[PDB]
């Protein structure tokens, strides 16, 4: 739902309100031309039926669409096809070079996601692109953008999971420019001092992005006032204490991320609560941390995405008993931490649905030794390469668990799946049969049901 | 019952519970025994022109009369008159938007002397007072927060009614909901046209439509005609009025002007 | 009367009583069954709490269907299992 309402409110559908997109979407599922589908109610998907009716009806207009995405094309169509079209999408191919460059006058919208063969187009793309609003190169194997000082009207782009290395010197030019996603960026390094030289942008990210505001120095996002989505990549505790002073831009820090961090040895959500957006908090090999501490001072902001990833000197996390910032917690991920021995916390989750765990060798049980199960929201647990982990958690109910899948634990001898919950919801289970063996379980029947109906081997 | 004086008048805004009222009050007069032998409802709102021909109609119909075409308006209002003169009447006037002389239509003007009642309902203060309802006049008040909660929650489906309806336990969406509902003020339509809007809502979207439902009903699917329901208070003043009256909307919300 | 009336593809908001049907309440033993595509007017029609989804047909139900717009000629070449064939 996000990126679609990203997309139409840069098209100028929506009247700077991601709400009215909200209703747009909504509107449509009431009227069954499309569908939610997903873990979440955040994903639609479309009828085939529908989706031909759609290339039907634009096949009748006069605006028409150059619409081939996951066809497994190997080579872009011709420069003639895109001539007259108003928007193109070949997102989700395999092609590989862009060579000619189309004189299209009329386009407004372009796709080029998820295509790993495109590294290299030809110069002067976009100087016929005039009319564009909309673009996207994210999932791509390109390395940089070239000039594109033409674009009077741009006012989205997208180059997350893009391997790109500097930004155009032509991008501040363009005043037009609102959205801007710089994620998982994993080459990235220029220097974000010229994102000042932008007016009127709205969304800005650098989120899990190899180079980001790693002193005080790099940021100035303060000159860009129009802001009100900011994604940072953290590497500095000074990053943080000068982030940690009273103004809108330091509120806006809806999603932030910490990577290679030093003289970070402690994190407090204290610190964090002047930020009443923060929803995704992501860190990564960020040893210098040593413990976290989760206050129990309630700021406005809702915690729901927290991963921790690659920290071998962190210890423990600190969460209040009686009341917890994590109570808005809907996924937990904590990856090769080896000292941590504290995350019984968890079973205070009550709005947990997913859990990924992978190569935590310290960890004894997710959950060790108000009237409900603590987790009865619960859906994905994933454990992989625990060494130490010698249990999940004591037996609680999961009315709503749908999938399961741990490889490697030779310590872990029991789950807390039983015979006595209800189960119509369940829908796949997958691990090593070794591991299925070793596990010891209280009733028979939590054998023979699960591995015949929704046991997948590796 | 009590009341000395036979002309009942109820006014509120548009769209606050009157037609309900006097179909409720209708219904009611079923169970309770009185001495009123006839119990007309009749909708004058379907026309700012009088039109007396549906009237008289109606008022034949429920007299049991022999209803003719050809004859004359006023002879039928005459004849009606003396037919309504005979009988103790309760006739439920419904939604009269403009003065109109009782007797031209045919309903005879209640008096002391005589035992019938006649109720009219009426968004405007000054059309009651000109039927002689001076003194019967009631205000129909908005409903209370309890109430309008109540009201809310029956417009929505059980898949959403799950989300919002339990206590003790303290989430988000339920105080969005009522940050929604307190947004109709107790309006009965505001209420019925909202819920039944956000009736199919999930658990994410309360955060945005609260947001949005607090600043701007505009997108509010159904809204469309909710206004066009009420327009037409709007419509019936003169152009001095009329922008004497968005001047209005100029100061803040939920506060008062001098 | 209890009636039974299938209000057959409602597509817009429309008055029981001004078409002439009562809109049957829980005194009364009447039910109303009404379809249409819009879950916005089944809500506006007071049915908010009786709702069904008219899913679509399964796997094994779509091809039976199937089998059945076809005819002899062309089902002897589709029909036979055991072999294989593109
Ligand atoms: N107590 C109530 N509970 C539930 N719904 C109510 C209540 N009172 C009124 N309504 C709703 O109010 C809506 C408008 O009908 P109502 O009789 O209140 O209009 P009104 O104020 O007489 O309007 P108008 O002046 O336009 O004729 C109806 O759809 C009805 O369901």
């Amino acid at each position: 739902k996000e990126q679609l309402i990203g997309y139409w409110l840069a098209e100028g559908l929506l009247l700077n309100d991601s709400e009215k997109g909200y209703q747009i979407i909504r509107s449509l599922v009431s009227a069954c031309l499309l569908q939610v589908s997903g873990s979440m109610s955040s994903k639609v998907k479309m009828h085939h039926v529908i989706r031909q009716l759609g290339l039907w009806l634009v096949n009748k207009s006069d605006t028409k669409f150059l619409v081939q995405p996951g066809m497994a094309l190997d080579n872009a169509p011709s420069a003639e096809e895109w001539n007259e079209a108003t928007r193109i999408s070949i997102m989700s191919n395999n092609i590989t070079e862009l060579s000619f460059s189309p004189k299209c006058k009329n386009v407004t919208t372009l796709l080029m996601q998820n295509n790993p063969n495109l590294n290299k187009m030809s110069y002067g793309f976009f100087r016929t692109m005039s009319s564009l609003k909309v673009l996207d190169l994210s999932h791509t194997a390109i390395t940089s953008l070239p000039e594109c000082d033409a674009l009077v009207a741009l006012e989205h782009l997208n180059l997350s999971h893009t391997h790109i290395m500097r930004l155009p010197e032509r991008l501040w030019l363009l005043k037009e420019l609102r959205h801007l996603d710089l994620s998982v960026t994993v080459a990235f390094e220029d220097t974000m001092n010229n994102c000042s030289k932008l007016h009127k942008l709205k969304v800005l990210n650098l989120f899990r992005s190899h180079y980001g505001i790693r002193d005080v120095d790099n940021l100035n996002l303060d000159s860009l006032k129009e802001l009100l989505f900011l994604g940072i990549t953290i590497y500095a505790e000074d990053v943080l204490k000068k982030l940690n002073m009273p103004r809108p831009l330091a509120k806006s820090t809806h999603r932030l991320n910490l990577k290679y961090c030093a003289e970070m040895q402690s994190i407090k959500i204290s610190d964090l609560s002047h930020m009443e957006h923060l929803e995704e908090l992501y860190v990564e090999s960020c040893y210098d941390l040593n413990t976290v501490v989760a206050d129990a001072e309630l700021t406005t902001s809702q915690l729901q995405f927290l991963t921790l990833s690659v920290l071998p000197s962190l210890e423990s996390v600190l969460v209040a008993p009686m009341s917890h910032n994590f109570q808005y917690i809907r996924k937990l991920i904590i990856s090769h931490c080896p000292k941590l021995s504290n995350i019984t916390w968890v079973r205070r989750l009550q709005l947990l649905e997913r859990l990924v765990i992978s190569h935590c060798d310290g960890v004894l049980e997710i959950v060790e030794d108000t009237g409900q199960s603590d987790f009865p929201k619960l859906r994905l647990i994933v454990l992989t390469g625990l060494k130490k982990l010698r249990s999940i958690c004591k037996a609680r109910e999961f009315p709503c668990l749908e999938t399961l899948r741990v490889e490697d634990c030779p310590n872990l001898r029991s789950i807390p799946l039983s015979c006595t919950h209800n189960y119509w919801k369940l829908k796949q289970i997958c691990g090593s049969v070794e591991w299925w063996e070793k596990l010891q379980w209280e009733n028979r029947k939590e054998v023979a049901c699960l591995d015949s109906k929704y046991f997948i081997p590796i | 019952e009590k009341g000395d004086s036979n002309i009942i008048g109820v006014w509120g805004q548009g769209g606050v519970g009157k037609t309900t009222l006097l179909h409720v009050f209708n219904n009611d007069l079923e169970k309770k025994a009185h001495d009123y032998q006839v119990v007309i409802f009749i909708e004058v709102s379907n026309s700012e022109a009088l039109n007396t021909v549906e009237i008289q109609q109606t008022i034949s119909e429920r007299l049991n009369l022999p209803w003719n075409d050809a004859e004359p308006i006023a002879k039928r209002a005459r004849f009606l008159i003396k037919a309504l003169g005979r009988k103790r009447f309760v006739i439920l006037l419904d939604d009269v938007r403009k003065k109109f002389c009782l007797e031209d239509v045919g309903i005879p003007t209640p008096d002391i002397n005589s035992q019938s009642k006649l109720i009219l309902t009426s968004r405007y203060r000054e059309v009651c007072f000109q039927m002689n309802a001076q003194r019967s006049l009631i205000e129909m008040q908005i409903l209370g927060n309890d109430a309008s909660w109540e009201l809310f929650l029956s417009k929505l489906s059980t898949e959403t009614s799950a989300a919002v309806e339990p206590l003790g336990s303290q989430s988000a969406t339920r105080e969005h909901a009522m940050k929604i509902a307190q947004s109709c003020g107790g309006l009965p339509l505001a209420l019925n046209v909202i819920g039944t809007a956000v009736a199919g809502l999930e658990e994410g979207e309360w955060q945005s439509a609260a947001d949005a439902i607090a600043t701007n009903m505009d997108n509010i699917d159904g809204v469309d005609e909710m206004f066009g329901r009420l327009k037409y208070s709007f419509d019936r003043l003169t152009p001095t009025q009329q922008q004497c009256f968005l001047y209005c909307t100029l100061f803040p919300e939920y506060g008062s002007i001098s």
